């Protein structure tokens, strides 16, 4: 990763930005009164500024990391213990973890719904601690993420947990040989909430129920209507900070 | 009445914010959570989507921040008309498409509240006068 610094400011240089996300760069930067521009990869921009080396930021998170309470659960790493009686759910972080208001909302209402001996879908499972979460609580569980990155990863925190979910790249439709299942998990934005809503109510049993989070307080009301339009009908909301987590029967 | 120590200004692809820079160094001078901006970010911005989008974050002495998210560039807005291959260079002698007069009535509403004009008759001759640093035409 190289830094690349501009003779000017985000309204001053207006016009060449478009040509530096043709260059592949992930981000821009303003400073007292330069533009730093960041790549994954280094190429001939015209501009003739200057580059720079990768280099803090990283360890300052993963270091201050206390454990996050979610009753009956606590998620740790793997340089955590605990003293209670919460369940430990142990989960390497990194690429998505435990300490999001949106992961705890899910985790208390995974507790609330699921029965043992549930099928649970967890969809965008990225660390799979919602997958391995289900399986803690008596679930059977598959978890899929459309990122086959984040798989290996979610597989080895399943095993530092004693659980066995299954996790397959994909989305709702590799899900569906699995299927149907008792009960959906999903952690995503509120805009693919309300364009999935009508393939949920695919997913699931007669009966089965829909946990959603990964919404802005805002922007509910997009998967309230999508959801009452696939024929779900409310069960209850839950909120923390600026996030909702919103429940449905089928 | 909560004391503000950093307007951070920074530009940003819709839904596609990581911790990696310029949001690390960005934020995690001032002790901005880290994981909650790009969490909250990407949330605000999957409405839009690959569009660029300036953000201003606003961090406080308790660490807390919020941020406005633009508009985003009348650049990128430009040649949504044409969006052919790289754009034009540093000293400007590069082409890639045109288009005419009637883009701006519709987009320079859009692009209103950043450079402020109340009437309606300069936000014309703004982005006539954008279309020019790329290689575009108005006719």
């Amino acid at each position: 990763m190289w830094v690349y610094r501009l003779k000017g400011t985000l309204e001053a240089l207006d016009p060449i930005l478009p040509g530096l996300f043709d260059g592949g760069a992930r981000g821009l930067w303003e400073r007292e009164g330069e533009v730093w521009a960041f790549f994954p990869a280094p190429v001939d921009l015209p501009y003739e500024g200057v580059w720079e080396e990768v280099g803090d930021w990283l360890e300052a998170w993963r270091r201050d990391l206390k454990p996050a309470l979610a009753p009956p659960f606590v998620v740790l790493a793997p340089w955590h213990t605990w003293e209670g009686a919460e369940i430990p759910l142990v989960i390497e972080p990194g690429m998505a973890t435990g300490h999001h208001e949106t992961t705890r909302l899910a985790l208390k209402a995974l507790a609330r719904h699921l029965r043992p001996g549930d099928k649970v879908l967890d969809l965008g499972t990225g660390s799979g601690v919602l997958a391995i979460a289900a399986e803690k609580l008596g679930g059977k569980a598959l978890g899929v993420d459309i990122d086959p990155m984040v798989l290996p990863q979610a597989e080895a925190n399943a095993k530092r947990n004693g659980v066995r979910p299954r996790f397959l790249e994909g989305s709702l439709e590799a899900a569906l040989p699995f299927g149907p299942f008792d009960l959906l998990v999903a952690n995503l934005y509120a805009e693919l909430h309300a364009a999935l809503a009508p393939r949920y109510r695919e997913a699931l049993v007669p009966g089965g129920r829909a946990l959603l989070t990964g919404i802005l307080k805002d922007r509910a009301p997009l998967v309230r209507e999508a959801m009452a339009g696939a024929g779900f009908r409310p069960l209850e909301e839950a909120a923390e900070g600026e996030w909702v987590l919103l429940a449905y029967g089928r | 009445m909560k004391k503000v120590v950093a307007v951070v200004k920074l530009q940003l692809p819709a839904g596609k914010a990581t911790p990696a820079p310029p949001v690390g160094p960005a934020l995690g001078q001032h002790g901005a959570n880290i994981m909650e901006f790009v969490k909250a970010f990407n949330a605000a911005t999957a409405n839009m989507g690959d569009a660029i989008v300036p953000v201003e974050i606003t961090i406080y002495a308790d660490r807390s921040f919020t941020f406005v998210t633009k508009t985003p560039p009348a650049s990128y807005l430009i040649r949504k008309a044409a969006g052919l291959e790289k754009g034009a260079h540093k000293p400007g002698r590069e082409k890639v498409g045109r288009i005419t007069w009637e883009q701006v009535l519709e987009i320079a509403k859009q692009k209103m509240p950043d450079l402020n004009t109340t009437d309606l008759e300069a936000a014309a001759r703004m982005i006539a006068g954008s279309a020019r640093s790329m290689g575009v035409e108005v006719v």
